[PDB]
């Protein structure tokens, strides 16, 4: 019958490992590096664009940084198409919660639900897992500023500073070296740019190869504001930090 | 028996010179018994305003539905919805429930952000678009509102003058209806600012 | 409602009134009853207005997809077959009474569809509450081989009969001419014989007439 | 890994071997066929080979009457041919019922090509090892030839040929249209267009035919029909009184 | 509605009026009730216009698919397809259909299908609201193996009386002749048949 | 009977590569060269009509297809896979958008819908990925003019100018030299014909070249007059004559 | 060769054989022997029951389908339960709907068609049991042999299972004798006991070992076990 | 490479379906059966290998009737042949229910043809291990057909399949040449008996039983009937006379 061509995506190895999960994590380790850093007064999302050309339109481009909610945003590492499938369902779940309780969905509940969908493809279905790793930056009135990460296994953890994609071992060592608990967002913006510039496989870190986002509660407002940095805004902050 | 006469309430919209106005009463009732004097019937999603009359459970449901839909719209389009586009969204959403309809009379009011053109629209319970240039009325005192608007209305009224027109059209129509009144609220919508005013009226 | 359809020597013309009613109350004094299925196939609605609007837009959407699939101009028989089979399926619950007309690679056509799914074919047709007033004019002035100008005049006179004599109809006359060789011309408000006279008094209130309890500015920008 | 040649999945080269082998199954019958357009007609000639004496010659056919207007000649095994024939007839009747007018030749071709594309993408449905040539006189396009393959590819033709000796017939027709400068056979009656198709069939293949060696299908305004053995015999007498 | 089909020496002729009414109003006075389901198989429609049009369209679809596979269907086959739709959906349909077709072997045949969904093969059949008034006339005037001229006169005189008494019937008398020669359309105007 | 292929045919290899995607991209590289250039007041998409036979009519096979009156698409790779995607893209423009909002989808969203269909062909049971890359050019009120490239993986990225297929590497390099942010539509068409010439081996005329533009509204292609807001489609396919006139000024 | 084409029943071999069907037939030859034989008035089933241990019971081999029909099994017992239960339903359907006793010939056609469906579809396995169906209908006494391949044959006498060739050769020789045993059930049973003893090799047929069933002209299908088969040993 | 013969719907490098060809081998191994089209009907005949004296004579009927005018005979896997007839009986009943008239033979031939062809399209189903010779009398004359495991069928003057198909086809070809005017129903029954006896030499090791059936317009009123009693013995004697 059809049994002959079955790869068996949801089976254990003799060691107790999940083949497709391990190989999907190997796929992500080649994708552009995404870094999230939590500060006392906000969260910083930074991402390095993989493969760029002179004729690539950057102003309309969005491949790694996505807006799920007015308070929650994500950094993408892996397959862009596979990410958008999960991103769309996450946006629906956020709106389902708001329709049910008349309140914005707490960050963890959205993260857990997406991780459970990723888990589903690991245990049943016979389908390949999503080759995507997310970094969740969000705010709710319970835990305040939160930073999560999720991978093809369906496992999620909280972080003060985390990196996904290429050169994670090098990036995590640099972050663990220069991070402090009383950091400001402006300091966290600088750290993210310094860590990426040192882990870059390319020659120099320019604005056309970067995506930047901050989630801050503006002191002159009292509400949480998301700011996806424009090509010019990334170009400005690149000069101020001392990279040019 | 009639689901459009259990709770009561009225909504009226009017266009002016570079401005639109939408007004509603605050009464929530159960037949003859008055229950609440705070039930607002006008909602907004970005710069587009929507006033809903009829069965209150459906008024709340549709508001939660259109908040749900405009939020997902804003995330995909990367822009706020326009009054013309939202009108079509309401129309298609109501007709989706053709043989099990929401007992409502929705009213869309707003100004297009790109053209600066004033826009108002009305619907029946199954989604037929009534796009009039002058005024749109809905509710238990729709007959009274039609008579007030047809007489008082004149084209190209200034924001300050349009307020007086819509407020007097709402107040006098509500006083001839047993299921309407118990306070009122008027929205004055411009390209840059929107003013919300609570009206002083009879409480009987 | 009052809607008509008249065929002439080189095409077909449809006309309608512009009155929309909620029982005895006029909701829209100038509504568009002439809808477009495809560029050269137009439709006139009668009965449940939401039903006529949605059934025209659904078939119009499917006709466009069929046109792109077949690489051919939409046919009136196709719109007719898709409308009747849809309406028959719902046993007349979708209260859509339509006069469908248009020109295609096969020629000029004029049909009328009822809510239950039944279809008719003729040179002159009428539907709505002013159908009998319109038909009376059509049965008195129609002749074979009409010119474009004669067909517009006959269809316009039929709508006027519905406007003056039927209470469910009034206001303006909308006309759409569809000639075999040319583009379809939609004449919005072809006649306006019902302009409301200037009011005897201006009812502009002096500023500060209405009593206000509370005032605040609404936040629109996110 | 080596199962890329067993099911319809991509090979390292970006090829689909099951589709390629389905093309090879089309020449299993060893039958050649050609299609030409007249001034207001379309004619298909196909080789008729009856090897066994126990066979009923009247039942041996590769030309099908799909609808009143559309006819189809098939190159490939007869079980797959009749599978495509029954489906085309079902699609033709359904189109007329749903859309009120007879399905055009190019539309049916596109529909059958879309179905063939599905077998190219989905694993459980094998491709049909047949090449379908649809012919009719369309009410909008006139005389039409549209041919579909196991790959799901389809295109219109001025004239076409299919079979093991396809290239010999193709180049023969190519050279004629380079000479005539027109894209059709300039002839009023279909009989002479049938005569043209038989003549060029003989010139390309280098073989003479009897009344039982050929199979002819003619498409005219509002009708497609197939010629009997005596109708072909009359056509073979006419070409003999020229050479 | 007044519909009839009469078999004769050379084949069969179908006859119908042109009136469709919505109460007392004549919505269409030039209706064609004689519907083609196959080249030489036609039907007479009575009852609900929406029902009869939908049934006739499905039968025409079935017979077209039949011709593609098995060739020209018989009149009995066409009547069976009509019957299958009428009988199986008897609770939802109001359709009185007379099926009349020409065969080269069977000559002219008539099958009437009343409301219940039964089949009745007859030399001639009358149906519709106006047919009740001509039961006595048709039974006394019908002969088997009449000429084309005689059959046209028989139907013309019968339907004229049916139109005269029945308010639901009227307009013009339409006829379709089915023989080996082909298909012929006939039409008779009020100024002719009213004074018979 | 019944589809027993409920499992994925595309799986992750030990190296992390998705084999069937890589092989689908290989099939695109074998395909005929197609390009797209975005100007200030329009977008142009062009390809070569590689005629499989001189007897075959090249007009009956359109490689450039209209999706909405303002959006067009071109491809490189497997022809049959493109044709079914066009049918799905046209339908999803109505079902997922037009029947809801009463208007046609913006270019970015329709591209996102096409990308979703192609993504599902990578993950769903018993299917292979589409062996095509698409260049979708369109216009909408709030975004202006845009050009997108959709890959077999379902990944899409916006372009100022790009090419896909046989000589895509050589064509993109030439496009990098000639493109600027001040190009007019006529300039973009001129560069398009220059870039495509290097890929074309044989005859280079209006009969062998297929070209379409997304520019100004065409009231003459609307089919009706009377409604002021309706001004016509922005998508326009250039005729064989219109191409030949611009080839003389090469 | 064989290893590549014996994975499932859906696959043919290069020679045109179905090995999964052939492996299912091997399950019969492993099973205990059972003998069927008939005359013009009666039909008899004689079955040798098999025990696992000397502490275990001798597993039943004969199942009653209806008042006029029954069968003996050889091979997988649960597969015989499924097929006998289906035959019980088909005999029941004919009696309730048509008030008609199901013909033994038609009963064989139903078992043939049910076993065939397991040999053409993927996922399914062939039945691993052979059946000997006896019955008295409107056309007299009958005996049928069922095979997992789907093949059903009407026979005067037969035997299936281990060493069943010994009994089959006996019945082929005694053919002219037992076909004429009419109006005497005791002599027909003894002929079947003499048949089953030809297949003996390990032990001799004892009281709790022997199983005999009979159906005929004025005899409803009844199974005799233990004390009731003592006068035949 | 190899392995193209393991799965059903798989095309081999030379465009062949081996699983279908393997099913033909099951037919060739099977018993010989023939069909003769006469002047106003058809005659079917089949060999019945007597395995032992235990087989009850004239009981194990192989030839089957579809509707009341179609006769079917097959060679190879008998259970597969019964499955095809069951489908044909349902297919004939479906035709009569909708169209009133009994199903035409060319119409019935395609119905079996499409059904057998369907079993060559999937790897979840196995091809039929039978070649079926069938036919009868309808509106316009008599018809004879032979259906192959591939789904391929044609009209036949004389059909033969099984163990001794070559000996049968040789005898059938002699009849077509010597009788261009057309054999009669009486003669076809006698001749069918001879052909089976002559084709039995390919299986002369085992004793056999002869079974004949016919459907003639003048002899059986166009209804399928079995040859029994005197006419059967007359045919047996005609064969036993010309075998020596
Ligand atoms: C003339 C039809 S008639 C029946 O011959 O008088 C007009 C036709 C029309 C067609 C298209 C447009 C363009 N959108 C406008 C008008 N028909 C009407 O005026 C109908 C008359 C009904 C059938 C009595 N009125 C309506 O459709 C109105 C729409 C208003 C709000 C613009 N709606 C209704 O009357 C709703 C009917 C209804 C009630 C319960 C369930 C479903 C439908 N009632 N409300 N509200």
């Amino acid at each position: 019958g059809s049994r002959r061509y079955d790869s068996r995506t949801t089976i254990f190895s003799p060691e107790g490992r999940l083949y497709q999960v391990e190989y999907a994590l190997e796929s992500i380790s080649h994708a552009g590096t995404a870094i999230g850093i939590m500060a006392s007064d906000g969260i910083v999302l930074a991402a390095e664009r993989k493969v760029t050309s002179t004729l690539l339109e950057q102003d309309t481009s969005t491949e790694k940084l996505y807006k799920l909610n007015d308070k929650i945003a994500v950094a993408v590492a892996g397959l862009t198409a596979d990410a958008e499938i999960l991103i769309n369902t996450a946006r629906i779940h956020a709106q389902n919660y708001l329709k049910t309780y008349n309140e914005d969905i707490p960050v963890e509940i959205l993260v857990r639900r997406l991780s459970d969908i990723k888990q589903g493809y690991t245990q049943h279905g016979g389908l390949r897992p999503f080759g995507v790793s997310f970094i969740y930056a969000g705010y709710d009135d319970r835990y305040g500023y939160q930073l999560y990460t999720s991978n093809p296994s369906g496992n999620y953890t909280g972080w003060k500073a985390i990196s996904v994609g290429a050169n994670t071992s090098a990036a995590q060592t640099l972050l663990q070296m220069d991070y402090k608990d009383d950091m400001k967002v402006d300091d966290a913006i600088e750290l993210a740019l310094k860590t990426l510039s040192k882990t870059t496989d390319s020659s120099a870190l320019t604005y056309d190869r970067l995506e930047f986002a901050t989630i801050r509660k503006g002191a002159n407002d009292g509400e949480v504001y998301q700011k996806i940095f424009k090509p010019q805004e990334i170009k400005d902050i690149l000069v101020k930090t001392g990279i040019t | 028996s009639d689901p459009s006469s259990i709770n009561g309430g009225i909504v009226v919209a009017m266009t002016g010179k570079d401005c639109v106005a939408i007004a509603c009463d605050l009464r929530l009732g159960s037949q003859s018994l008055g229950v609440s004097n705070k039930f607002e019937k006008i909602f907004h999603y970005g710069h587009v305003f929507l006033g809903i009359t009829g069965l209150a459970t459906d008024v709340t449901t549709l508001n939660e539905m259109f908040r749900y839909k405009t939020n997902l719209y804003k995330l995909k389009e990367e822009r706020a919805i326009e009054p013309e586009t939202f009108t079509q969204l309401v129309s298609s959403s109501l007709y989706e429930r053709r043989f099990g309809p929401y007992f409502v009379g929705p009213v869309v009011a707003g100004i297009n952000s790109k053209s600066g053109k004033p826009f108002i629209a009305g619907f029946d319970l199954i989604g037929c678009i009534d796009e009039a240039k002058d005024f749109i009325v809905s509710g238990t005192a729709s007959d009274q509102l039609f008579g007030m608007c047809e007489s008082l209305y004149e084209p190209n009224l200034e924001p300050e003058d349009l307020f007086e027109t819509i407020s007097q059209a709402l107040l006098n129509a509500a006083d001839r209806d047993a299921l309407s009144g118990w306070g009122a609220v008027v929205y004055i919508i411009k390209k840059d600012e929107v003013v919300k005013r609570y009206l002083k009226m009879r409480q009987d | 409602t009052t809607i008509v359809g008249v065929k002439f020597n080189n095409g077909v013309v449809i006309a309608a009134d512009t009155r929309s009613t909620q029982g005895p109350i006029v909701a829209d004094k100038n509504c568009a009853k002439l809808h477009r299925i495809s560029p050269k196939i137009w439709c006139a609605g009668a009965g449940t207005a939401a039903d006529t609007e949605a059934v025209t837009q659904l078939i119009g959407s499917n006709i466009e997809l069929h046109s792109l699939y077949t690489s051919r101009e939409p046919r009136v028989v196709s719109a007719l077959q898709m409308l009747k089979q849809h309406l028959f399926k719902y046993q007349g619950h979708i209260g859509a009474y339509l006069i469908v007309a248009g020109v295609d690679p096969t020629g000029s056509h004029l049909f009328s569809i009822h809510a239950h799914g039944s279809t008719d074919v003729g040179y002159y047709l009428s539907l709505g509450s002013g159908s009998l007033a319109a038909m009376a004019v059509l049965e008195s002035h129609w002749k074979q081989d009409l010119t474009k100008e004669e067909a517009i005049k006959l269809a316009s006179d039929a709508i006027q009969a519905g406007i003056w004599n039927d209470l469910g109809s009034g206001s303006n006359v909308d006309v759409c001419v569809m000639e075999i060789g040319k583009d379809a011309e939609y004449l919005r408000n072809y006649l306006t014989p019902n302009v409301r006279e200037e009011k005897q008094k201006s009812y502009k209130f002096p500023r500060g007439t209405t009593a206000v309890l509370k005032e605040s500015i609404v936040n629109i920008c996110d | 890994a080596g199962y890329d040649r067993h099911i319809t999945i991509f090979s390292p080269e970006g090829r689909l071997y099951q589709v390629e082998y389905a093309f090879k199954a089309t020449n299993q019958t060893n039958i050649n066929s050609l299609a030409v357009r007249g001034k207001d007609c379309t004619v298909v000639i196909s080789q008729k080979k009856v090897p066994d004496k126990l066979l009923d010659p009247t039942t041996v056919s590769y030309i099908f009457c799909i609808s009143r207007t559309i006819g189809m000649v098939v190159n490939g095994p007869i079980p797959d041919a009749r599978n495509a024939a029954l489906r085309a007839k079902a699609e033709a009747a359904e189109f007329r019922y749903k859309y009120g007018y007879d399905m055009p030749c190019d539309v049916l071709a596109k529909r059958m090509a879309n179905l063939s594309q599905i077998y190219t993408q989905r694993a459980y449905m094998r491709p049909l090892g047949v090449i379908l040539t649809f012919v009719s006189v369309d009410e909008e396009l006139g005389p039409s030839i549209y041919k579909t393959d196991p790959a799901g590819y389809y295109v219109g033709y001025k004239a076409t040929a299919t079979g093991p000796k396809q290239q010999e017939i193709t180049t023969n027709l190519e050279n004629h249209f380079k000479k005539s400068k027109i894209d059709h056979i300039n002839e009023e009656s279909w009989e002479k267009v049938v005569e043209f198709a038989i003549t060029h069939m003989i010139d390309a293949l280098g073989t003479e035919f009897s009344k039982n060696d050929l199979e002819v299908g003619v498409a005219t305004k509002d009708k497609f029909f197939t010629l009997s053995a005596e109708n072909i015999e009359e056509r073979l007498v006419a070409i003999a009184e020229q050479d | 509605t007044s519909i009839m089909a009469v078999t004769f020496k050379d084949g069969v002729i179908l006859g119908a009026d042109s009136r469709t009414t919505t109460g007392a109003y004549i919505a269409n006075r030039v209706t064609d009730k004689l519907t083609r389901v196959h080249d030489k198989i036609w039907c007479c429609r009575s009852g609900s216009a929406a029902d009869t049009q939908a049934i006739a369209d499905i039968v025409q679809y079935h017979l077209e698919l039949y011709t593609s596979q098995y060739g020209t269907p018989s009149t009995e086959t066409a009547a069976s397809v009509f019957k299958e739709l009428c009988y199986e959906n008897k609770d939802n349909l109001t359709a009185g259909i007379i099926v009349a077709g020409y065969d080269d072997k069977n000559k002219g045949e008539v099958y009437t299908i009343p409301l219940g969904g039964s089949v009745h093969k007859l030399p001639y059949a009358i149906a519709g609201s106006g047919s009740t008034f001509i039961y006595g006339y048709c039974d006394k005037n019908f002969r088997e193996n009449m000429s084309k001229e005689e059959t046209v006169d028989f139907i013309k005189h019968s339907l004229s009386q049916a139109i005269k008494w029945d308010g639901s019937s009227g307009g013009v008398i339409r006829m379709v002749v089915l023989t080996a020669a082909g298909v012929e359309r006939l039409i008779f105007y009020p100024d002719e048949y009213e004074q018979l | 009977m019944t589809d027993r292929y409920s499992f994925s045919l595309t799986t992750f290899s030990p190296s992390g590569k998705l084999g069937q995607i890589d092989y689908a991209l290989t099939a695109v590289k074998q395909g005929v060269t197609s390009l797209g250039i975005k100007a200030t007041n329009g977008v142009v998409i062009a390809t070569e009509k590689k005629s499989s036979s001189p007897l075959a009519m090249s007009e009956t096979l359109s490689k450039v297809s209209l999706l909405t009156p303002d959006i067009g698409a071109v491809y490189s790779g497997m022809g049959p896979d493109y044709r079914v995607l066009v049918d799905k893209s046209r339908k999803v423009a109505h079902t997922s958008y037009k029947r809801i909002y009463g208007e046609y989808p913006p270019t970015k969203l329709l591209v996102s819908e096409v990308a979703k269909i192609m993504q599902e062909a990578t993950q769903s049971g018993g299917v292979r990925p589409f062996g095509v890359s698409l260049l979708i050019a369109g216009h909408d009120e709030f975004n202006g003019f845009s050009l997108y490239q959709v890959d077999p993986s379902g990944s899409y990225f916006p372009w100022k100018a790009t090419a896909i297929g046989k000589g895509s590497v050589a064509a993109k390099t030439f496009l990098e030299k000639r493109w600027n942010d001040e190009l007019e539509l006529e300039d973009a068409i001129h560069i398009a014909l220059l870039t495509l010439k290097e890929s074309v081996e044989g005859e280079f005329n209006g009969d062998t070249i297929e070209l379409a533009i997304i520019g100004d509204e065409n009231p003459d292609l609307l089919g009706y007059t009377g409604i002021p807001t309706d001004k016509g489609p922005r998508f326009r396919k250039l005729t064989s004559q219109e191409i030949n006139d611009r080839l003389e000024a090469l | 060769f064989r290893n590549n084409y014996d994975g499932d029943t859906v696959t043919f071999s290069p020679t045109g054989r179905l090995f999964q069907v052939e492996y299912a037939l091997e399950a019969i030859k492993q099973g205990s022997v059972t003998v069927g034989l008939r005359s013009n008035t009666h039909a008899v089933l004689v079955a040798l029951k098999r025990n696992a241990d000397e502490l275990s019971s001798y597993q039943k081999k004969i199942i009653k389908c209806d008042e006029h029909m029954g069968l003996s099994l050889a091979g997988l017992a649960p597969d015989a339960r499924v097929l006998s239960n289906y035959l019980r339903q088909q005999c029941n359907y004919s009696s309730l709907v048509f008030n008609r006793k199901l013909a033994v010939e038609r009963a064989g056609h139903l078992l043939c068609d049910k076993a065939q469906k397991n040999t053409q579809s993927y996922g399914g396995r062939p039945y691993g049991v052979g059946l000997l169906i006896i019955g008295y209908d409107k056309s007299g006494a009958h005996l049928l042999e069922f095979q997992p391949s789907g093949n059903v044959t009407e026979l005067y006498g037969t035997a299936i299972g281990a060493r069943s060739q010994g009994a089959k050769t006996y019945l082929e020789r005694t053919l002219d004798t037992f076909i004429k045993i009419d109006g005497n059930p005791d002599e027909l049973i003894k002929a079947g006991v003499e048949a089953i003893s030809q297949s003996l090799r390990d032990e001799s047929l004892t009281v709790d070992n022997l199983s005999i069933a009979i159906v005929g002209k004025d005899t409803p299908f009844t199974i005799y076990d233990g004390e009731a088969v003592a006068k035949y040993i | 490479g190899t392995g193209y013969d393991l799965s059903n719907s798989v095309f081999s490098p030379d465009g062949r379906n081996f699983q279908v060809e393997y099913a033909v081998k099951a037919v060739e191994n099977g018993t010989t059966s023939i069909g003769i089209k006469c002047n106003d009907g058809v005659v079917f005949a089949v060999e019945k290998l007597i395995t032992s004296k235990l087989l009850v004579p004239q009981k194990n009927v192989k030839i089957q009737v579809v509707d009341r005018h179609i006769g079917c005979v097959y060679s190879g896997l008998i259970p597969d042949g019964r499955h095809l007839v069951n489908r044909g009986r349902e297919e004939a009943a479906s035709f009569k229910k909708l169209y009133k008239t009994p199903i035409p033979i060319p119409a019935f031939a395609d119905r079996l043809g499409q059904y057998v062809q369907a079993h060559t399209l999937y790897n979840s189903v196995r091809p039929f291990g039978v070649s079926t010779i069938f036919g009868g009398v309808d509106k316009n004359g008599a018809h004879l057909y032979m259906l192959e495991p591939s789904g391929s069928y044609w009209g036949y003057k004389g059909a033969a399949t099984g163990k001794g198909r070559q000996s049968a086809k040789a005898e059938l070809e002699k009849l077509v040449d010597h009788h261009p005017e057309g054999l009669s129903a009486r003669e076809a029954v006698k001749q069918a008996a001879k052909i089976i006896y002559l084709a039995h030499e390919d299986n002369k090791e085992k004793d056999f039983e002869l079974e004949i059936s016919w459907c003639s317009l003048s002899e059986t009123n166009g209804l399928h009937k079995f040859v029994k009693g005197d006419l059967l013995q007359e045919a047996i004697d005609f064969a036993q006379k010309e075998i020596n």
